[PDB]
């Protein structure tokens, strides 16, 4: 999406690949975790993501 | 999920009139031209295609 | 049966028609031993009431009491419920403090109040707010009794809002006004409808504090129930002209019809229990020197004099008569609305404002707005009868719809509107921070001067 | 210059200690010019004439303090209610010392009833602290009542909100029945063995007989009851190894009497520090309006912090109870109440006595089973859950996929297509 | 230095530390017009985008009724106080009492 | 005046089952009531037409 | 410790790694010494040379996707944070019980 | 009529501090209401003029 | 530390101009100071490329 000339389009869309996600690694024993999870699901659950 | 959001009110009023029990009912209805569109998960619809 | 009648000084009701409340009443008298004892009392002290209970209980076995109050002491109703847990006699609290909403009734008492619960009155008030489409509101609750289940019902109603009610958080006051911490809680309110939950003189003090701080504008509405208001005859100081109250003490539906219907219910209960069980008189002999067939779990289904006067499971009427009043500019609590059987009807759907609140409060905030039906701009649709609510991205409007082609009468139809100009008006009300007065045109199109007539 | 004090008390020794403590209260508390007097009522069985004597002795005396001081009344209803219901005519606080029920804990049912005796919700908080000690989460709650049971459930949800977690199972029923064994067998198949009970004597005896019949007195059963469950035949029916709680110095009468006198005395002196003090008038002579300094007196009383006390640091909470009261953890060993610990404040102090469980060792039995068996619920999902009727009886055809992988089916149980 | 140069130094500190959400509490202390005016002509002329809360004014000895609310209308980070020394002691004691 | 759960959540929270093996709609509604795990499927919504 | 008992637990030590669609770490404005307000400040522990280990903290600007996520979390969760960079390298690799 | 009767000390001999009830005097004077006067009614704005 | 307008506004506000007859981009900021006429031309923006 920023390629000069746009001569590179990858094979597939993750169908024959790992297809993982990205998250936030918190320390074991943090009370912030449920609040951060609710905030992320609010950020996805309204179209803002 | 659409009832929470800020602009999905008319589509909510349209979808609440003809809610279906199973997804196979929706498949048979859109197959028999009773429906014309259906919101559904993408890869399941690719498998059904 | 033998039923005692005692009152105070409510509505200047004479005792003569109370003594004459036996002749034409109960024309189909199947129980023979039905008599009345109709008296009065100078005072409202509960100890003398206990004295009269112990006098009349041994007074030829009186098996009934119909008591009404003129004051605002709800503890007298608690004393009568305690006596009904001792004498086990069905006692009807009619008006005043004898029928006020206490916290939690017990199954070990047969005392009955007339009216509805505080949650049903809150449902009626939220039905009023739904009919008037005022969605951004506040809730100020003190340590006034009955607060727990009332605030819980408000929270479950806002959490179950198909309307999408914007409730500002619960302003709590542990004590009276400190003028340090309670003032900050009063100045957090920027909503439209302020809901106050306290006693009468506490409401006078809170309205005086709000008027002294300028929190009593026509943007800042005030709706209180009957238990916050108190006596309908006494109107104290610092009331905004337009004070919405919901009560049931109508001067058109007076005390005499209430006590006649109550005696009709008691004689109906006596006749219904007489056809089922024989030994109906079962009472305590005398109060000195200390549960078979009662009427508490017996009169759930009853419809007396046509109107539904049935009993709830929590000791109230199923369908009472609700009266919604406001305050005019003449310091009078004027009757506005009544309640239907199932739903709620309102006479003044068009809402007056009663501008004379203070020395000067201008109506420059509101702007008269009229438009024409335009498919990309003014999208006009019906109101949903299943919800009776325009959804929150749409705004309601009124239309003067004429009935016939050669008449001068027309009604007002409220319809929903969405579109481009709706969004423009909403964003102008966000930025310029004004209020809108939206209605529809009845003469026709945009404009054309037909011989110096537009 | 005289002020009467209303007390529901009949013993002359406690009244002598009361008058001596009043003389102590008027001794060093400043140059204030009040004098104090006692007025106490004795035992009468007839509760109507009890309330009659109470209101005749409260109206005709101009009292400031009303102290109910008879817990073991011969009436099984145990109702000090009409005293507070009469004093609510002027919103006068009755400072009783008898009951420990959540139906009395309401500021809405009882208008201004203050006390220094806590209900069983504080015992539930002590049990929550004990669970914080033994590091347990999942419980089984059984409350026989419904009036105090809702307040106990709300206090339990408050403790869960402090935990920021949830409980497992709560139950309520109607007392008088005897086939609550089925609910205990439903609670058996859970993943915890922690039993919390809120009941009277009869319901406790019924569930102890049920525990004797359903083999609920084996190993791992964690029993946790309170005060109304360790009396009567339920004390006889209690299994050896059950844990009870008892607050110290409550059954000893005169010490908490003296603590109440110190609280009332310092409250009256800090009330009479300021000006414009009104008095509750005589309700029998022309006085039907409310006492105007009712909420003022409640602001003084509910915000009264104390550093004096025979029991300890007494202080009223947001509901009008004792902050951080002392408790004693008792255990039953061969039908003998053996003390196995105490609890002040926020900290548990177990003594050097054997904390013996109804099962095996003195260490805690973890009733959290390994849960080898699970229950899978599903819907007929069109890409995922393919449901086929069986061939003959409960059998599945061992079919293959396109790669020779056999389709490993499972014998599931499904309802009909349309439920109504 | 003048009060404008010292305000320039303080806003240079705030620019080096990037505390964009701030406030301004000015009493009846002398030099208040040019001070607030220079804060206006520095923040409003800035390309940074400073989050400027409106000016809270304290007139006299506090009634602790309206001035308490005006102190509790501050939810920013930086609180700029403009008074004398004993008035600073009184305002910081009130802010410690109000949290 | 309470919205209660039925179906799979209504049977799980009542203790009738132990695990809902299903294409769970992980959202902000159900996160406020139960705890979650990591998703196995990464899938979007679209429109079926003719 | 502004006072005796003050809970300060809203401070969150946050380190990140430079990624072109996510963590865009760029220079400061050389004319105003100011990060543009959609960016956030960061410090980088730049050592003197390869011989010594002590170094300074160069302040740089940060935009991108994860910066927007952090700003929206600071709007929602309402915490405080400190942003810096690690010089040991990439995301994570345990070199014989040494990450 | 009010309390906190403070007096400005004699600053010439042995008095160096400031008069701490200055804004107290401002609260007394600048909030005065008038309904009588020979030349007419005086009233205080934020500046305190006629 | 003061920002000033110049150019056509600097020639107009000084009294050295009476009417700027020019299709000016009517924005919000310049209309906050002086009154503007009715916009006769409706014209947008575009990009010139080779
Ligand atoms: C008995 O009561 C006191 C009441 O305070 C409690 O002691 C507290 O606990 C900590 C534990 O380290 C002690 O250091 C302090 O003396 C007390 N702190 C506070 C804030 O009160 C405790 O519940 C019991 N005694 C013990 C074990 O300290
Ligand atoms: C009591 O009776 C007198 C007449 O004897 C009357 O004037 C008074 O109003 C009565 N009291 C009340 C509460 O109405
Ligand atoms: C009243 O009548 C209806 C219909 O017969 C029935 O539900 C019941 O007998 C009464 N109402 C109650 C208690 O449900
Ligand atoms: C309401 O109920 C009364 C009494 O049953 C009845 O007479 C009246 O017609 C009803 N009105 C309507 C239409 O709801
Ligand atoms: C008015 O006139 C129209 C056209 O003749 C007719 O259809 C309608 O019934 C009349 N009634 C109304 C709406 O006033
Ligand atoms: C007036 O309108 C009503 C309602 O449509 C209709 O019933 C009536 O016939 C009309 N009047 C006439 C005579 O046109
Ligand atoms: C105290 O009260 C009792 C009972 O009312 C009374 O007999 C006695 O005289 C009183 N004593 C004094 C003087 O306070
Ligand atoms: C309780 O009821 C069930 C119903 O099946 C019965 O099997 C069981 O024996 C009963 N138990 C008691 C305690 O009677
Ligand atoms: C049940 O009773 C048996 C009797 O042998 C005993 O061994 C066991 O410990 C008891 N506990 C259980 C498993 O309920
Ligand atoms: C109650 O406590 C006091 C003080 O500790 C003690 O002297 C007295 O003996 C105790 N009384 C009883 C009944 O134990
Ligand atoms: C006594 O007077 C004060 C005003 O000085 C006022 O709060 C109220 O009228 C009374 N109550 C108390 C004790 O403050
Ligand atoms: C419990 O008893 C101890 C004895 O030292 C005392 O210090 C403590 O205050 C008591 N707790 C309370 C508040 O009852
Ligand atoms: C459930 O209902 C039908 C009704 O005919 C019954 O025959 C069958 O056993 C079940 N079938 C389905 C759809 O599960
Ligand atoms: C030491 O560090 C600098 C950058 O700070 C760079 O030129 C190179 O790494 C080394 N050279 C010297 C001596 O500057
Ligand atoms: C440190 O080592 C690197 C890699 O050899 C090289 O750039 C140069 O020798 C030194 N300078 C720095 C700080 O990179
Ligand atoms: C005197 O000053 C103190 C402290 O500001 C204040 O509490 C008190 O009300 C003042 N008294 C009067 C009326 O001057
Ligand atoms: C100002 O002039 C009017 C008209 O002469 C006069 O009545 C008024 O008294 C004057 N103002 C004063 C002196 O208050």
């Amino acid at each position: 999406g920023r390629d000069e000339g746009c001569k590179l389009v990858t094979i597939g869309s993750g169908y024959i690949f790992a297809t993982t996600g990205y998250g936030i690694a918190l320390q074991k024993g943090s009370p912030w975790k449920r609040q951060i999870d609710l905030a992320l699901l609010q950020f996805v659950g309204d179209g803002e993501m | 999920y659409f009832r929470r959001q800020v602009e999905l009110s008319t589509m909510y009023r349209h979808m609440e009139k003809h809610n279906y029990e199973s997804a196979a009912e929706a498949i048979q209805a859109v197959r028999d031209n009773k429906l014309h569109a259906f919101i559904w998960d993408s890869a399941v619809l690719e498998f059904e295609a | 049966l033998n039923i005692a009648v005692l009152l105070g000084h409510s509505h200047d009701v004479t005792e003569r028609e109370l003594r004459n409340l036996w002749g034409p009443e109960q024309a189909t008298g199947l129980p023979l031993d039905v008599n009345v004892v109709a008296l009065l009392m100078n005072r409202t002290d509960p100890k003398s009431l206990i004295t009269h209970v112990c006098d009349l209980m041994s007074g030829a076995r009186i098996h009934g009491l119909v008591f009404g109050d003129d004051t605002d002491q709800e503890a007298v109703a608690q004393m009568l419920d305690f006596i009904s847990s001792q004498t086990f006699i069905p006692i009807l609290g009619i008006s005043g403090g004898a029928s006020m909403i206490m916290a939690d009734k017990d199954p070990t008492s047969t005392f009955f109040q007339f009216g509805a619960s505080i949650q049903q009155q809150a449902t009626v008030m939220l039905k009023i707010m739904q009919d008037y489409d005022w969605h951004v509101f506040s809730l100020v609750t003190t340590i006034f009794p009955g607060y727990r289940d009332f605030i819980s019902f408000i929270k479950t109603t806002v959490d179950n809002s198909f309307v999408g009610w914007d409730m500002q958080n619960v302003i709590t006051l542990d004590t009276s006004f400190e003028d340090a911490k309670t003032q900050v809680q009063l100045k957090k309110i920027h909503s439209s409808v302020i809901l106050l939950y306290c006693s009468k003189d506490e409401a006078v003090l809170i309205l005086s504090e709000a008027r002294s701080l300028g929190l009593t504008g026509y943007d800042f509405f005030w709706i209180v129930p009957s238990l916050v208001s108190g006596n309908t005859e006494l109107i104290p100081k610092e009331f905004p002209s337009g004070l919405i109250s919901v009560s049931y003490d109508d001067w058109d539906y007076s005390l005499e019809a209430r006590v006649r219907d109550g005696l009709g219910i008691l004689t109906t209960a006596a006749s219904s229990m007489l056809e089922k069980f024989s030994y109906i008189p079962e009472a305590k002999a005398s109060c000195y020197g200390q549960p078979l067939h009662t009427l508490h779990q017996f009169m759930v289904n009853v419809t007396w004099d046509g109107k539904d006067l049935s009993f709830t499971e929590e000791g109230y009427q199923v369908h009472p008569r609700l009266v919604v009043i406001v305050l005019n500019k003449d310091r009078e609590w004027e009757k506005v609305g009544k309640w239907e059987n199932q739903t709620l009807s309102l006479r003044h759907a068009v809402w007056p404002r009663y501008k004379s609140f203070s020395d000067c409060e201008p109506d420059d905030n509101h702007l008269s707005i009229v438009t024409l039906e335009e498919a990309p701009f003014v999208i006009v649709e019906d109101i949903d009868p299943l919800t009776e609510t325009c959804v929150r991205n749409t705004v309601p409007c009124r239309k003067f719809v004429k009935i016939n082609n050669s008449t001068n009468e027309g009604m007002n139809v409220k319809k929903c509107c969405k579109g481009f100009c709706i969004d423009i008006l909403k964003k102008l009300s966000r930025t310029v921070k004004f209020t809108y007065d939206l209605y529809l045109v009845t003469n026709g199109k945009h404009g054309k001067k037909v011989n110096n007539v537009w | 210059k005289i002020v009467n004090i209303g007390a529901v008390l009949s013993t002359r020794k406690h009244e002598q200690m009361f008058r001596e403590a009043v003389n102590q209260a008027n001794k060093r508390h400043g140059s204030w010019k009040i004098q104090l007097n006692a007025t106490s009522v004795t035992h009468k069985p007839n509760a109507i004439q009890m309330a009659l004597s109470v209101c005749e002795d409260l109206i005709s005396s101009q009292v400031y303090a009303i102290l109910v001081s008879h817990p073991p009344t011969p009436n099984d209803h145990f109702t000090p209610t009409p005293v507070s219901y009469t004093a609510g005519f002027y919103r006068i606080p009755v400072l009783g010392l008898t009951t420990r029920m959540s139906i009395y804990s309401d500021k809405s049912i009882h208008l201004s009833f203050l006390r220094t005796v806590p209900p069983y919700s504080h015992q539930s908080s002590v049990w929550f602290e004990m669970m914080r000690v033994y590091n347990w989460n999942h419980i089984i709650l059984l409350v026989s009542d419904d009036h105090e049971g809702r307040a106990a459930q709300k206090r339990l949800e408050t403790l869960l909100e402090e935990r920021e977690s949830k409980a497992e199972k709560v139950l309520q029923f109607d007392p008088g029945t005897k086939n609550v064994t089925a609910l205990l067998m439903e609670a058996r198949e859970l993943e915890a063995r922690v039993i919390i009970l809120s009941a009277s004597e009869d319901d406790a005896a019924t569930v102890y007989r049920a525990a004797a019949m359903l083999n609920m007195t084996g190993s791992g059963y964690v029993w946790l009851v309170g005060e109304r469950e360790i009396s009567g035949n339920a004390l006889r029916y209690a299994p050896d190894g059950i844990i009870g709680l008892q607050l110290i110095n409550g059954k000893n009468e005169s010490a908490h009497i003296s603590d109440a006198v110190g609280v009332v005395a310092q409250a009256v002196h800090e009330l009479l520090e300021k000006e414009n003090i009104t008095d509750p008038p005589r309700g029998c002579v022309g006085n039907t309006n409310i006492w105007k300094t009712g909420p003022l007196f409640k602001r003084v009383l509910m915000s009264s912090k104390y550093a004096d006390g025979v029991t300890g640091r007494v202080e009223f909470n947001e509901d009008g109870d004792r902050k951080f009261a002392n408790y004693s953890i008792m255990n039953l060993q061969n039908r003998k109440l053996v003390q196995v610990g105490i609890y002040n404040g926020t900290h548990v102090i177990p003594n050097d006595r054997k904390i013996i469980w109804p099962g095996g060792e003195t260490e805690k039995p973890r009733g959290y089973q390994m849960s080898t068996r699970l229950k899978i619920v599903t819907i007929h999902q069109e890409p995922f859950v393919y449901v086929k009727p069986t061939m003959s009886d409960g059998t599945c055809k061992e079919e293959f996929t396109v790669n020779g992988d056999p389709v490993k089916k499972v014998i599931c149980t499904g309802p009909n297509d349309t439920s109504p | 230095a003048s009060i404008q140069q010292q305000a320039t130094v303080m806003l240079k500190i705030m620019q080096d530390y990037d505390w964009h959400v701030f406030s301004l509490v000015t009493t009846i202390f002398p030099g208040y017009r040019d001070f607030i005016s220079f804060i206006k002509t520095t923040v409003d002329n800035s390309f940074v985008g400073w989050d400027m809360q409106n000016v809270i004014t304290l007139d006299t000895s506090f009634e602790d009724a309206k001035t308490q609310v005006q102190l509790k209308k501050i939810h920013s980070s930086v609180i700029l106080l403009y008074c004398s020394k004993d008035e600073a002691v009184l305002i910081l004691s009130e802010a410690r009492s109000l949290g | 005046n309470k919205k209660e759960w039925n179906g799979m959540m209504g049977e799980l929270l009542s203790g009738q089952a132990d695990m809902i093996v299903a294409p769970l709609t992980i959202n902000n509604e159900r996160a406020q009531y139960i705890e979650f795990s990591k998703p196995f499927k990464y899938q979007g919504l679209t429109i079926l037409v003719k | 410790s502004f006072s005796d008992c003050e809970p300060d637990d809203n401070h969150l030590s946050i380190v990140t790694l430079e990624e072109a669609p996510f963590v865009i770490v760029e220079d400061i404005d050389p004319l105003t010494e100011t990060c543009v307000r959609n960016t956030v400040p960061c410090r980088k522990f730049v050592k003197i040379n390869n011989s010594t280990n002590e170094g300074m903290n160069v302040k740089k600007c940060c935009k991108g996707f994860c910066i927007d996520i952090l700003k929206k979390l600071s709007r929602t969760v309402k915490f405080t944070y400190d942003l810096y960079l690690v010089t040991n390298g990439k995301h994570g690799k345990k070199v014989n019980n040494v990450w």
